[PDB]
């Protein structure tokens, strides 16, 4: 459009459409539903790279949960 | 069924101007879609109700300032719907780029828009609201009942059913056959969500027909409950039996044997399941020739 | 006044304007203030134009607000409102203790850059007692001739433009020759001027 | 020191 | 091209003097989220928010004034619209009450906020009901030069002009037109005119044509006139209840006329006539020779 | 069209003077105003618009509308 | 070139007839090129018919007043040269005008032969007192624009011949101005408003649509200097810009019996526009064909209306 | 003209109403009603100059009693 | 009532000149169609001209290249009278080099295939023992006065200057109408059109193409019935 500028992938992420309480499930939540969303997302690399970068152990990001970012952070 | 809750719903007076703007987004997301010509962009919005149309197209005009069209062409094609679909032509980038159907300078938004989503729990009351215009269902599987609400696309869904939290409501999105849709199966819940929308009438009505109806102890369980609902099937084959008298005031148009026959065993043994109604002709047939003979008898008193 | 078309197409009345922006690195009690582009909040767009000192590239375009020279000064420990370290918080954002006093193009101003001359009072310069650096720049911008502009003969008949028409809309000779100014003849006889 | 309001017959219009 | 109640404004100034209100105006029609990108939106200069702005413009007042203000014609409230440039634009006729010339002079602009104060510059100030001057009484807007000019050489006789016809009978003003375009009658001459059944016939002209047994109207009487072709274009631009004036319009004229119209009429057919005469005797201004 | 309507002269019909006509259309705007501004919150004594608007029009127009057409009244307190 | 902007012409109607036409948005300029012209145009280019001369009697040239009647000379002529006539024959055509005794004497009194008529029998031409007598003669011909009686002036003398002016454009009065009119785009765009006013027999669209002809033939005969210049290029013609929507479509048909579209499908037609033109031959040499599948590629066919045996538009599929 | 209204607001709430430039900025921005005028600070800087001169300026209310002005 | 409908001819004066007599019209009636045609020819016959150019040792317009005697504002000037035609409606690119003592001409510049300069006689420089010059220049297609700063791309480069463009071939266009009186008992005009051209087409193609814009803007008029 005529916007001309780019803040940056936070404006293109996916699940600002969506239920934000359903990427932070509670007392025995599911995660298939916000795993899904992600999926579809294409900044799904950079929330990935940015969740790795600050290194946060809440919540779920670029597809993953909390221990998948643990596990990839193992290496 | 559903026309006069959603009649009810339409005719209710809106104030808050964010609660008009979320409306006004939610429609136009759920029964709209954007026709791309000349390289630029029409809106067009296809409503099945009676005087929603005015209504979205009052509000596009009002809190946006733009002027529509309300071509009064059926959606389904046939000219039977006889239901209303609203374009707007010149300006209608600059309604799509400021109601949240497209930005970013990119695609359109496969979910509701940004904006909808984290307000005020009014907001989400309204996106509720336009929502259940634009596509809708009030059944009764049973004595109990489920709202439904097919929704453009699993975002879409789970945003309804994240909105719906917010009210306090339970929802539960759902998919079939790659169609999906948002439910709420508790009955309760389903009067306390219809009043948040605004309709009481309609409230009061579904409220004392499922009280009503709904306590007729069964003993639950299978073989108890299953055959509660084997004779709920037989009630519908009863609401199947209205269609027949339907048929009946419509004469039926001299029917040949095979179908008269079906209706009468069916009309006669009113209880009977179709595999029984089947057992009883004279050459035994099986279910698959009575539900057949059901489904013609039906489309031939579709007039 | 009325002119044509033509006196702004072939720069007939069109006239090149500098200006000069000054700014300097002193000395303060919490430390020396430094010019670089290493500034501690602005999104990278900006610091695309300046150099490896902090200063705008010569032949750079700038427009109202843009960044000409990039300073920054220490402000020292400072409490921040409960929303304003709420917000950090959120964000993560580490405050630098130094702010930004950059110089920038007033409002209402372009042009190119026309030339940078920087004084180092570590290079030698006779800078004055408490300036460590001086820098100055040119930036310089070509006018036309536009309405509002004002015009004037010999013989003290002035005026301002209020149009400027095409040439095809101009009164024009038998040979099709347009005028390029018309003037109104009421100012003649009463100002008693008939030297015009 | 005045005191505007609509008259009632203008009311009931709308 | 303005009308008497209207000024031209920069679109800079325009949008440095009106920022609060399209900031607020473009948050509401969700081209922006909140006041801070508005704000920014605003600043950056984008193409959207002088849309937004030509509409939070409408019908809002401005005082324009021009210093030293010696009385109280000196400040008046116009109508703003934009311009592409960065010089005000001023009604040719309110710069008599301003002493306004067109040789460098600036004048400023202030912005009515609250509701009383618009009601006060809307009501009170308003440019085109403050035709005639305190001191005395006069009108002060009023055509001045360039104007009694053109509908001087309009309204004139014949005296050493090239008078071609002088004798000539027409059904209406039309065909006088039509004559006069092909070079067959000059603007002065002194021709048989026909007018309809509207006009109001010359103050005075106390004979119509003598009669038996059928009297005339002051109105309605279908009344041939001895007079030129410019004194019928001057008289189709006063309003229609107006008698034919049917004598040569100086300064001195012009302004018995605007007097009279101010003293008899409404306000606001005293602003269009004013505007109508402003026109035609800039344009047979520049036909004069 | 636009500030010089509706004209002074039918408007002073209707009241006594320039500036009690200034202090009515005032008063009539800042209801219509605040009318406008809380028109979402609970209700309060707030009335009006009494005639057909635009899309976003000055409230002071509105005002000036309604007295022409005659659909206020002034007393004294 | 691309204009990007075609301009387009909308009429208003102010009386019976008279018309106020608006052009927009003409490029910058453009709002005078084509004013003046078409004014002059609407007020000489028009052809029309009128009255000449008269003859009122055996006896005239005593200005004062002609006897029997009670108005003058000149009323007479004026009232004479208001009427509105209609001819057909190249050659001046005479009529004759024998109304007697006291009362009015009106256009309807007229005896016009056969090839010419007047269009307004209700305007009144004089009134007879005393049981006058007013046996006038009127010779009627065909012009251009305004001419006067001067250029009819006879050489030869008569009598009783009095030349009058004749007003043969059926306008009678044009006028025209320019505003801005561009706010999205830059302004500067003209929009041309012209007020059209003409008489009883032709209405303003009639004199509009003539002057444009005439124009357009006036601006060719240019233009034929040489055919392949390059112009400022209008683009989208209405009437093809809009009729693409429904004539060459790929689609051959979206709702229809779908025995007779499976059927043709498969014999050498893909877009209607295929269909359209030489139908009735197509259909009837090759294999397919049928006798009542006419009705459902004939008269359902027409999707906003249509014929067969059509020229179709996009002769090249955009493949 | 007789305009009081706009005098005031010129006067006040556009110079010195120190209090009255963020409240009437907020109430443009948030779109409400334009909140009446206070006291200009010249008045309040020319009072205490007055009372640095030994001179004892005070402003009365109805009844005999001073103000005070914060 | 005549019968007789206006005819063309042309006459040439001079390669670039050309007299257009229009004849017989109806009587007041040149003076209105000469002067749309001269309006037409001065405002919207297209052309095409350079829009921006790019030099080798050169930033900014405000500076000097060494060894020539003009400033860059000067060449600039110089290359704004160049009449060039194009034939590509994209933004072609033609190659400028000289080095060595001697006055670089119109005539030096290197144009593509499509692309032409019609006065290889205009001086653009003049160069002494020391200074070379390498530069590009831009041409596009278009019509009337296009300012340097319409001419500015997004994003442009460091090198890149932008430059008024003027694309228009006519250079004079007057008219003038003659009272025929010719004896046909009546009165008629006789219009006269006297337009010359800048060397880049005949006048011929600009009064056709004058012709062509005029008829396509009054048949939206013609079609009104
Ligand atoms: S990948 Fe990140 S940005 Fe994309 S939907 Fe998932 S959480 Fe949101
Ligand atoms: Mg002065
Ligand atoms: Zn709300």
């Amino acid at each position: 459009e005529d916007a001309d500028e780019e803040l940056g992938w936070q404006e293109r992420a996916l699940c600002a459409q969506t239920d934000p309480e359903s990427f932070f499930p509670e007392k025995g939540g599911s995660t298939r539903e916000a795993k899904k969303v992600c999926l579809a997302c294409e900044v799904r690399s950079e929330c990935l790279e940015y969740a790795l970068q600050n290194d946060e152990r809440f919540g779920i990001w670029g597809g993953l949960s909390e221990r998948e970012r643990r596990r990839l952070k193992k290496a | 069924m559903t026309a006069a809750v959603k009649d009810e719903i339409s005719r209710l007076p809106v104030t808050r101007t964010c609660c008009r703007k979320a409306e006004v987004s939610s429609i136009l997301r759920f029964a709209g879609g954007l026709h791309l010509v000349s390289g630029r962009i029409v809106i067009e919005a296809e409503l099945d109700t009676a005087m929603a149309a005015r209504r979205l197209k009052r509000d596009i005009l009002e809190i946006f300032g733009h002027s529509s069209e309300l071509i009064v062409m059926a959606p389904g094609g046939l000219r039977r719907g006889s239901r209303f679909v609203v374009r707007v032509v010149a300006g209608g980038d600059q309604l799509a780029r400021q109601t949240g159907l497209v930005d970013g300078r990119g695609r359109p938004i496969r979910g509701l828009p940004p904006q909808v989503v984290s307000g005020a729990t009014c907001d989400a009351e309204a996106a509720w609201r336009g929502a259940f215009l634009a596509h809708g269902s009030l059944t009764e599987p049973g004595r109990s009942s489920s709202l439904e609400v097919t929704c453009p696309g699993p975002e879409a869904a789970l945003a309804l059913v994240g909105a719906a939290r917010r009210l306090s409501i339970a929802a539960k999105a759902r998919e079939v056959r790659g169609v999906d849709r948002v439910v709420v199966r508790d009955g309760d819940a389903i009067g306390a969500l219809l009043t948040r929308l605004g309709a009481h009438e309609s409230v009061l009505a579904w409220e004392e027909r499922r009280m009503r109806r709904e306590v007729r102890a069964t003993a639950n369980r299978l073989a108890n409950f299953d055959d509660a609902n084997l004779r709920r099937s037989a009630r519908a084959a009863v609401a199947a039996g209205a269609r027949v008298q339907r048929a009946l005031e419509i004469l039926g148009e001299e029917v040949p044997e095979h179908l008269a026959a079906a209706g009468r065993l069916r009309m006669e043994h009113k209880q009977a399941s179709l595999e029984e109604l089947g057992a009883l002709a004279d050459p035994p047939l099986t279910k698959d020739a009575v539900a057949g003979r059901i489904r013609r008898l039906l489309a031939m008193a579709d007039k | 006044i009325i002119l044509s078309q033509r006196l702004v197409q072939d720069d007939v009345l069109s006239s090149i304007h500098i200006e000069e922006h000054e700014v300097d690195a002193r000395d303060t009690k919490l430390g020396p203030e430094e010019i670089t582009r290493d500034i501690p909040n602005v999104s990278e767009e900006v610091l695309a134009d300046l150099d490896e000192r902090g200063i705008i590239r010569i032949g750079a375009e700038v427009v109202a607000g843009d960044i000409l020279v990039g300073k920054v000064t220490p402000k020292g420990e400072t409490e921040l409102t409960p929303e304003e370290r709420l917000l950090r918080a959120i964000f993560g954002e580490k405050a630098r203790e130094v702010r930004d006093t950059s110089l920038k193009v007033p409002h209402g101003e372009i042009g190119k850059i026309i030339g940078v001359r920087v004084f180092d009072r570590e290079e030698g310069d006779e800078l004055p007692p408490g300036v460590n650096q001086l820098v100055r720049v040119y930036v310089a911008q070509k006018r036309k001739i536009t309405d509002g502009d004002k015009l004037a003969g010999r013989h003290g008949n002035k005026g301002v433009i209020s149009k400027i028409l095409p040439i095809e809309d101009m009164p024009f000779l038998e040979d099709g020759t347009p005028v390029d100014i018309i003037l109104n003849p009421l100012g003649v006889p009463s100002r008693m001027n008939p030297g015009q | 020191n005045i005191r505007v309001e609509p008259t009632e017959e203008a009311k009931a219009a709308m | 091209q303005l009308k008497l109640h209207q000024c031209g404004l920069p679109k800079a100034m325009a949008l440095e003097l009106f920022k609060p209100f399209v900031m607020k105006r473009l948050v509401d029609l969700n081209h922006a989220q909140n006041i801070k990108s508005a704000k920014r939106m605003v600043e950056r200069g984008r193409t959207v928010v002088y849309d937004v702005l030509e509409e939070v413009i409408a019908e809002h007042p401005v005082l324009l004034n021009r210093a030293p203000t010696l009385h109280r014609l000196g400040i008046q409230a116009f109508e703003p619209q934009l311009v592409e440039g960065k010089a005000i634009q001023i009604h040719p006729l309110v710069c008599t009450a301003f002493n306004a010339d067109f040789d460098g002079d600036q004048m400023a602009v202030h912005l009515p906020l609250s509701a009383e104060a618009q009601a006060e510059a809307r009501i009170l100030m308003l440019s085109s009901n403050n035709i005639l001057k305190p001191a005395d009484g006069r009108p002060v807007t009023m055509p001045t030069q360039d104007m009694v000019l053109g509908l001087f050489f309009l309204t004139t006789d014949g005296e050493l002009r090239d008078t071609k016809g002088e004798g000539r009978a027409f059904g209406s003003t039309a065909e006088a037109i039509m004559a006069f375009d092909a070079g067959e009658l000059a603007l002065q001459s002194q021709i048989d005119i026909r007018f309809p059944v509207g006009t109001v016939a010359p103050r005075g002209w106390v004979p119509p044509v003598t009669e038996e047994g059928e009297p005339e109207w002051q109105q309605g009487d279908s009344f041939r006139l001895r007079t030129s072709l410019g004194r019928a274009l001057f008289n189709e631009l006063l309003p229609e209840d107006y008698p034919f004036v049917d004598y040569s319009v100086g300064k001195k004229q012009l302004s018995e006329i605007v007097n009279d119209l101010a003293e008899r009429y409404p306000k606001v057919i005293v602003a269009a006539t004013l505007d109508n005469l402003k026109a035609a005797g800039f344009y047979w201004a520049t036909r004069s020779g | 069209e636009g500030i010089i309507n509706p004209p002074i002269d039918e408007l002073l019909e209707a009241t006594d003077s320039k500036y009690s006509l200034v202090i009515y259309a005032a008063k009539r705007a800042r209801q219509i105003n605040a009318y406008y501004s809380q028109l979402g919150e609970g209700l309060l004594e707030y009335v009006g618009p009494l005639v057909d608007t635009h899309v976003h029009e000055k409230p002071l127009s509105i005002a000036l509308r309604e007295i022409n057409a005659g659909l206020l009244t002034s007393e004294a307190i | 070139m691309l204009i990007a902007q075609r301009p387009s012409l909308t009429e208003e109607v102010v009386d019976e007839f008279r018309s106020r036409f608006v052009i927009e948005p003409l490029e910058p300029g453009f709002g005078y090129t084509l004013g003046n012209s078409l004014r002059r145009t609407l007020l000489s280019s028009i052809p029309g018919a009128a009255v000449t001369s008269i003859r009122i009697d055996g006896v005239l040239h005593e200005f004062t007043t002609v006897p029997g009647v009670k108005e003058d000379v000149t009323d007479l002529i004026l009232n004479i040269k208001q009427l509105v006539v209609s001819s057909e024959h190249d050659e001046p055509v005479v009529m004759y005008l024998r109304k007697q005794g006291p009362g009015l004497v009106t256009a309807a009194d007229i005896a016009p032969p056969a090839g010419v008529e007047v269009h307004n029998p209700d305007l009144v031409l004089a009134t007879l007192n005393g049981k006058g007598k007013l046996e006038m003669e009127l010779t009627v011909e065909r012009g251009r624009g305004y001419v006067s009686a001067v250029q009819n002036k006879q050489v030869g003398q008569e009598i009783g011949r009095i030349p009058v002016d004749s007003i043969y454009s059926p306008v009678l009065k044009v006028t025209y101005k320019v505003e801005a009119t561009r706010v999205e785009q830059r302004t500067d765009f003209d929009k041309l408003i012209v007020d059209v006013e003409t008489k009883q027999a032709m209405r303003p669209r009639d004199a509009m649509a003539s002057a444009g002809k005439t124009l357009v033939e006036l601006f060719g005969l240019a233009r034929e200097l040489n055919i392949d210049a390059e112009g400022i290029d209008m683009g989208p013609s209405p009437t093809d810009a809009a009729l693409a929507a429904d004539l060459a479509l790929p689609i051959e048909e979206l709702e229809l019996t779908v025995r007779s579209y499976n059927c043709l499908k498969r014999e050498g037609i893909h877009s209607v526009g295929e269909l359209v033109a030489r139908s009735e031959a197509d259909l009837l040499d090759i294999r397919n064909f049928g006798a009542k599948s006419i009705d459902e590629v004939k008269a359902k066919l027409a999707g906003m209306g249509l014929a067969l045996k059509d020229s179709p538009p996009g002769f090249d599929p955009t493949a | 003209y007789g305009a009081a209204y706009a005098l005031q607001e010129l006067l006040t709430i556009k110079s010195d109403d120190v209090t009255g430039r963020v409240k009437v900025y907020e109430a443009i921005v948030k779109g409400e009603n334009i909140p009446e005028p206070g006291i200009p600070e010249s008045f309040k800087v020319l009072i205490k100059e007055m009372q640095s001169l030994c001179l004892n300026v005070e402003v009365l209310s109805s009844d005999g009693m001073s103000i005070e002005m914060r």
